[PDB]
């Protein structure tokens, strides 16, 4: 820790606290993530064990690069590349100007890039949301914060129920399914893709049932036709109001036809029909995709 | 019904060659032996039962122990401290509810202190350089079952029983890749229960024939016949139970006709 000049605190977590730093020798600006170990009780937190070990195996342009771990007995720091700001702060900068469509198309292509890498290396992220998404001045976007991620198996075997932020949590977790795979990161990305377009959050519920009804009002309440099996999921209740599906030009007004189609396949109720990241890549939406800078 | 079925399988194949422990690290350990390793692994099985940990957790702890022992020399008195901390880590990596540290200290019977286990966890993390996401027999077995029609969970428990027996006996099993032992085991499980064989679909997916599995199949078959005679009986005790359909109690077949 001698080589680092901490420059400013940039935020939070729960086990951990984030900083901007520089090497006093190479000049490199990094991000330092501090976690407290308190050196007596529990040892190394498992979010950290998870994060570090998964990240080691996920080097890809669209995913924060882990640079270093420093294991000072009772604090643990992680050294990441420093990207310039997260997607939420960006969204707040521009929610009045709009985010240009070319940039959106580009950020999404790149999240589909790095997310498909994960899913091919049996990692689920499980906490996509713009505060976890980082952007750099040259046009790049990278998935970050892997504390809540986990290596999965084929087929899956019942991971943590208590999972994904809320506004981003797929109906199958909301409804208390026993299994859930790579579709949960997709749902989140849909919400993401939508939130960039309209600049409001797609589904801002305040409880789990609120969350559900907001999904239902927007995408129509699901049945055995559109999602075989719903009627018998643990948290399903036949007393759910029956709403109809809105029209997406109404839900995401600024979005062209190829887009709404993809967002739509991203938001399919059936996790088995929900488009994977790899197929999402070869979608018409992506005929001619560029790499714009953020003009802010 | 994955979407990344093939990608994951390929990645796990690349990965298992890199996470391999070295075959003969035991020949270079002054104070410990396969025999001592076996008491430790079998004890781990028992801990797994008591705290109802996933079989994967057990496979990862054995991975981290074999790897750790390939770089470091340890004394017999400290061997169990390496096992504990390996299991604590596999717990943190793999479990929804990993046991607390103090509960680990409890199951060593206070052989070591809280602070010894913590410090060992640090060391293991250093030597393993944090590379904890290992492929295991388990991970291959679950993939291979997907090729079984109509399904049959007697074949499935027996294959897990056989793959777990492989963890006790460094000799010979370290000579084999997890995908090979899982192949062998699965074939053995199929054959014992329904008389069928390694399906041609798995020949395709894995590139292994019965010919290339034969070496490991021999050994596994022996191990399985001599099971009741073994010095360690935890895995057999575990699999008598009605959870795993009582597979440790099926009569092995006497010949494999190859
Ligand atoms: C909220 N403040 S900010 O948007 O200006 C901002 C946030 C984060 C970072 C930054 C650089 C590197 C990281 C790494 C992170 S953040 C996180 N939750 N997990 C990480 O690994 O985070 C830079 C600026």
């Amino acid at each position: 820790m001698e080589n680092f000049q901490k420059v400013e605190k940039i935020g939070e977590g729960t086990y951990g606290v984030v900083y901007k730093a520089r090497n006093k020798l190479t000049g490199e600006v990094v991000a330092l993530k501090k976690i407290r170990l308190d050196t007596e009780t529990e040892g190394v937190p498992s979010t950290a064990i998870r994060e570090i070990s998964l990240l080691k195996e996920l080097n890809h342009p669209n995913i924060v690069k882990l640079l270093d771990v420093i294991h000072t007995e009772n604090k643990l720091y992680l050294v990441f590349e420093f990207l310039h700001q997260d997607l939420k702060k960006f969204m707040d900068a521009s929610a009045l100007t709009g985010i240009p469509l070319p940039l959106i198309k580009s950020y999404l292509f790149q999240l589909l890039q790095g997310l498909a890498f994960c899913h091919s290396h049996r990692v689920l992220h499980r906490d996509l949301k713009p505060q976890n998404l980082l952007i750099n001045t040259e046009g790049a976007i990278k998935l970050a914060d892997f504390g809540l991620a986990r290596a999965f198996g084929v087929p899956v075997r019942t991971y943590t129920h208590e999972v994904v932020t809320l506004w981003y949590r797929a109906p199958e977790i909301l409804l208390g399914c026993k299994y859930y795979s790579t579709a949960v990161d997709i749902w989140s990305l849909g919400c993401i893709f939508a939130e960039m377009v309209t600049r409001r959050a797609l589904f801002p519920g305040d409880s789990e049932i609120d969350q559900l009804f907001r999904i239902f009002r927007t995408l129509g309440t699901p049945d055995e036709v559109v999602w075989p099996g719903v009627t018998s999921m643990p948290d399903y209740k036949p007393s759910f109001p029956k709403w109809a599906r809105q029209d997406f030009s109404k839900v995401v007004p600024p979005l062209d036809e190829d887009g709404r189609s993809l967002l739509s396949q991203m938001l399919h109720y059936d996790p088995n029909k929900r488009i994977s990241a790899k197929a999402a890549l070869a979608h018409p939406f992506f005929q001619d995709v560029t790499k714009p800078v953020p003009h802010l | 019904v994955p979407d990344y079925h093939e990608d994951i399988h390929t990645y796990l194949r690349e990965m298992e060659v890199k996470c391999k422990p070295k075959v003969g690290y035991m020949k270079k350990q002054p104070d410990i032996t396969n025999s001592m390793r076996a008491i430790l692994v079998d004890w781990l099985v028992e801990v797994g039962e008591e705290y109802k940990l996933q079989n994967e957790t057990l496979h990862l702890a054995v991975n981290y122990i074999d790897r750790f022992l390939s770089s470091m020399s340890v004394l017999r008195g400290k061997l169990q401290l390496v096992g504990t901390a390996a299991m604590l880590l596999a717990s943190k990596f793999e479990e929804i509810y990993p046991p607390e540290v103090a509960e680990f200290v409890y199951i060593t019977d206070d052989t070591y202190t809280k602070k010894q286990v913590l410090r060992m966890e640090h060391l293991v993390l250093k030597v393993l350089t944090f590379d904890l996401a290992a492929p295991t027999v388990n991970q291959f077995l679950t993939q291979y079952f997907l090729h079984q029609q109509p399904a049959n969970c007697k074949v499935e428990s027996l294959a897990m029983f056989l793959g777990e027996l492989s963890l006790i006996d460094a000799d010979p099993y370290l000579k084999y890749l997890p995908s090979v032992i899982a192949g062998a085991a699965f074939h053995l499980a199929l054959y014992t229960v329904t008389g069928q064989s390694w399906p041609e679909s798995l020949i395709r997916k894995t590139g292994y024939t019965l010919e290339s599995l034969k070496p490991c199949l021999m050994d596994l078959h022996q191990t399985y016949l001599k099971a009741p005679q073994h010095a360690q009986q935890s895995i057999r005790e575990k699999y008598k139970n009605s959870k795993y359909h009582g597979v440790s109690l099926l009569n092995p077949p006497e010949t494999l006709n190859l």
